[PDB]
């Protein structure tokens, strides 16, 4: 069979600006079988208060989700995205990047 | 909302009947036809869901979408085509809506009529007479008197001299009872 | 495969009464049906089945209840038989919810409010015409089934103790001998014609049974005549020459 | 307008794991969830409340148990084709039914299944046919392909049925479905590396997702690299377009941007 690991896409909801009001997104797509498990990370702490999507399903066959938590960015506060799936031998950090 | 077929049709056999039924609805997925002989289960005859003509052996089914509209036609008929005939399509919603059926009636072609009215030996005591042979275009009238009884004119197969008649029978216990005009 | 068996064939209960119709399919399919079939109308839904496990309201679920615990079997309970009930139900299944159905034999059901209102069919059987025979070569025998309740009669023609169906015709509904009566019992007649000759030969014997539903032995009755139990009421005529 | 899209969609899983529903069905209109069903609620529910709002309970009831069916057939459906591959431990089985309305009235209808999330068995309404991948589906494709009353009742459902449904659906969400909300966008200078400036233009806060960004030159470039279209989380979508600037080109660049109708050039 033919497992296809996520894609991982950590994003702010408008551009970002420290002080100010935003939410932060981590979509994960692409992504074949369908179990997947992800937590959003400020400075490497799990994000209790994680909304997300229900299971989605594309056309090519494979799954995408939406996960957001409310946040205002601060200069030195770190945050992440960490998914486990199959196709993952160890859950794998992506971290935001503001530009 | 509705479906409507004709409650009773006759036609004679060898010939062709086309039974006609309309429907109303916003949704439709395909028409179907049954047939159900006296005192049997219905038995799938025919489905149509575009638009047109389906052809097997003597049965054929027509769909109009446009019209709300599908006949079953029947060619070369034969006694054995007498049945109830069961209209029914499918909404939006996968719900079968039945039509109330059309009774089809097959007069058999006597060529040779020979309207007989007999009266037969009562083994054992009322009197039983029996209407035979008498040509399919003849329709018995059941009687007003209350203790005079007649049946409907039934159609029976002698294959052992491939021979068909009507026949329709009428009894009474009454002293003053008599075969000949009894039918009438 | 047998298709979907339905049973009983035939059953009258007295007002209030319990009952259970079963019916079964060997076809794996996912949809069962029961349907109640009255004269003048279209098949009406009384509860349907998508699935063993589910089981939904038809368009007239009112006083029935059915279960679909397997595949196989959707049982319709009656839970307190009224007179309104006196119908025919079919059983139906169907493969997917836009596929065929497939039909069981149906089930005649009489409700009565008084069971002493049930009656076996009287049957006799009359020899044919002298004259018929002469001016046909043909002899038409007559069976006559009478003052039965409820209609749950099955009339058939045996020759030589084997049933027959050539040169049959049965009424297809009996009679009602008082019309006016809704609780009327019923008559029902048939015609057999042979060969004069056939009807000559004394080696001929005919017979005409009835197969009567009625009560189960097992019911209660205070009554002098005969309980009116299911049972078969025949008649006979041997041939002659004469 | 534009395009409007109604798709329904299953998975069955075999063997799945403490929580994890052995069938699931969604429907979408264009990218929205419309409904949902599962072998663990075993009922369908409305996804948005314009559904939720328009459609009786009636409605909910009688799909529930069509679902309870079509929950069943998957079951068996899947557990047949492990047996035909000899396949044990879990497997995936999908399926997609739909049909596009476009702006000049014309439609498209499809269903398609996918044996562990690859094209197993698609349909065409045209020819009446399947196209299987290998000799196990063209196993199935026969059966299917003998019952010529199930492929009419197909090709009926996909171009009557799924669009009737669609301009329904797309009557009971019009505020949803069939609004727009203009993208906010702009063009960010950035010094990749030392002595290298690429541009980037950015659009985001756009309904519907569908948007057209290149950048062009004085003339379309080459080496354009491109974000995906993706969610914001509030029902509009981001997205954008940059370039490298070759050293000593001074050329005229400009941001080309197309969105539900409208056209956008940002010179720089
Ligand atoms: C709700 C609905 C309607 C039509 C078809 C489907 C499907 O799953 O294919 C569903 O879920």
């Amino acid at each position: 069979m033919i497992q296809r690991t996520p894609k991982i896409q950590v994003y702010s909801r408008h551009p970002a600006e420290n002080g100010k009001s935003n939410f932060l997104n981590c979509y994960v797509s692409g992504f074949h079988p369908s179990d997947i498990e992800v937590d959003l990370l400020k400075n490497g702490e799990r994000i209790e208060k994680v909304e997300h999507s229900d299971l989605s399903f594309s056309k090519d066959w494979s799954f995408y989700l939406l996960y957001y938590t409310e946040f205002t960015p601060t200069e030195k506060d770190e945050y992440a995205c960490r998914v486990n799936h199959v196709t993952l031998s160890q859950p794998k950090i992506v971290k935001w990047d503001r530009d | 909302q509705n479906i409507d077929q004709p409650t009773e049709m006759t036609a004679t056999e060898g010939a062709i009947v086309q039974i006609n039924c309309t429907y109303q609805t916003s949704g439709f997925n395909g028409l179907f036809w049954y047939q159900q002989h006296a005192g049997e289960a219905p038995t799938f005859l025919s489905y149509n869901v575009l638009d047109g003509l389906e052809e097997k052996g003597r049965f054929s089914s027509f769909l109009s979408r446009s019209k709300g509209y599908s006949y079953l036609l029947l060619k070369e008929l034969q006694m054995k085509d007498s049945a109830s005939y069961l209209c029914a399509f499918l909404d939006s919603n996968y719900q079968l809506i039945w039509g109330a059926g059309t009774k089809l009636i097959i007069k058999p072609d006597i060529q040779n009529p020979d309207p007989a009215v007999y009266q037969l030996r009562d083994s054992k005591d009322k009197s039983v007479c029996l209407f035979t042979d008498f040509d399919s275009q003849t329709n018995v009238s059941q009687s007003k008197d209350s203790d005079v009884y007649i049946t409907d004119k039934c159609v029976l197969d002698m294959r052992s001299m491939d021979f068909k008649s009507n026949s329709a029978v009428a009894w009474s216990n009454k002293s003053d009872f008599a075969c000949a005009n009894a039918f009438n | 495969n047998a298709g979907v068996t339905q049973t009983p064939k035939f059953q009258v209960l007295k007002t209030g009464q319990s009952m259970t119709l079963q019916c079964a399919q060997d076809m794996n399919h996912n949809y069962m049906y029961w349907y109640r079939q009255d004269p003048g109308m279209g098949l009406r839904l009384i509860y349907y089945s998508a699935s063993e496990g589910t089981t939904d309201k038809g368009e007239v679920p009112n006083g029935y209840n059915v279960s679909r615990s397997t595949t196989e079997d959707f049982p319709l309970r009656l839970l307190s038989a009224a007179p309104s009930q006196t119908s025919v139900y079919f059983c139906a299944s169907s493969n997917r919810e836009y596929s065929p159905l497939h039909f069981g034999n149906g089930t005649r059901l009489t409700v009565t409010e008084d069971l002493n209102k049930v009656f076996p069919p009287e049957v006799a059987v009359f020899e044919p015409s002298e004259a018929e025979i002469s001016h046909t070569q043909k002899a038409t025998l007559v069976c006559l089934a009478t003052g039965f309740y409820p209609d749950h009669v099955e009339l058939s023609w045996w020759v030589n103790g084997k049933e027959v169906h050539s040169g049959v015709c049965t009424d297809p509904q009996p009679l009602k001998e008082q019309p006016a009566l809704n609780d009327s019992r019923y008559a029902l007649s048939s015609r057999l014609r042979v060969s004069a000759t056939f009807w000559q030969d004394p080696r001929n014997h005919f017979r005409c049974q009835v197969q009567f539903y009625g009560l189960s032995e097992n019911d209660e009755w205070t009554q002098d005549r005969a309980k009116p139990v299911t049972q078969i009421v025949s008649a006979e005529a041997w041939g002659r020459a004469d | 307008m534009r395009t409007h899209s109604l798709r329904y969609f299953r998975l069955g899983v075999s063997d799945p794991i403490h929580g994890v529903p052995e069938f699931i069905s969604v429907g979408y209109v264009d990218s929205h969830p419309i409904t949902t069903y599962d072998s663990v609620t075993r009922q369908k529910e409305p996804r948005a409340p314009w559904m939720a709002e328009n459609l009786a309970p009636d409605h909910w009831e009688r799909y529930t148990q069509l679902l309870r069916g079509w929950q069943q057939m998957f079951k068996v459906e899947l557990k047949r084709l492990q047996r035909h591959y000899n396949h044990s431990g879990s497997h995936t089985y999908q399926r997609m039914i739909g049909c596009e309305l476009l702006e000049d009235g014309s439609t498209t209808g499809f269903l398609q299944y996918a044996y562990d999330g690859q094209d197993f068995l698609i349909f065409n309404k045209d020819t009446l046919s399947w196209l299987a991948v290998d000799n196990v589906a063209h196993t199935i494709k026969q059966a299917w392909e003998a019952n010529q009353h199930e492929l009419l009742y197909q090709k009926n459902w996909l171009e009557e049925e799924c669009i009737a449904w669609l301009k329904r659906f797309l009557e009971y969400g019009k505020d949803t479905l069939q609004r727009t909300e203009p993208p906010l966008v702009r063009v960010n200078r950035k010094e990749t590396f030392p002595g290298v400036t690429a541009l980037f233009c950015k659009a985001h806060g756009f309904y519907p997702p569908e948007i057209y960004m290149t950048w062009m030159k004085n003339e379309i470039v080459q080496e354009i690299d491109y974000g995906d279209i993706l969610p914001s989380g509030d029902g509009t979508y981001q997205a954008w377009a940059s370039i490298e600037l070759d050293p000593q080109s001074s050329n005229l660049y400009s941001c080309h941007v197309e969105h539900s109708g409208v056209h956008m050039v940002l010179q720089v």
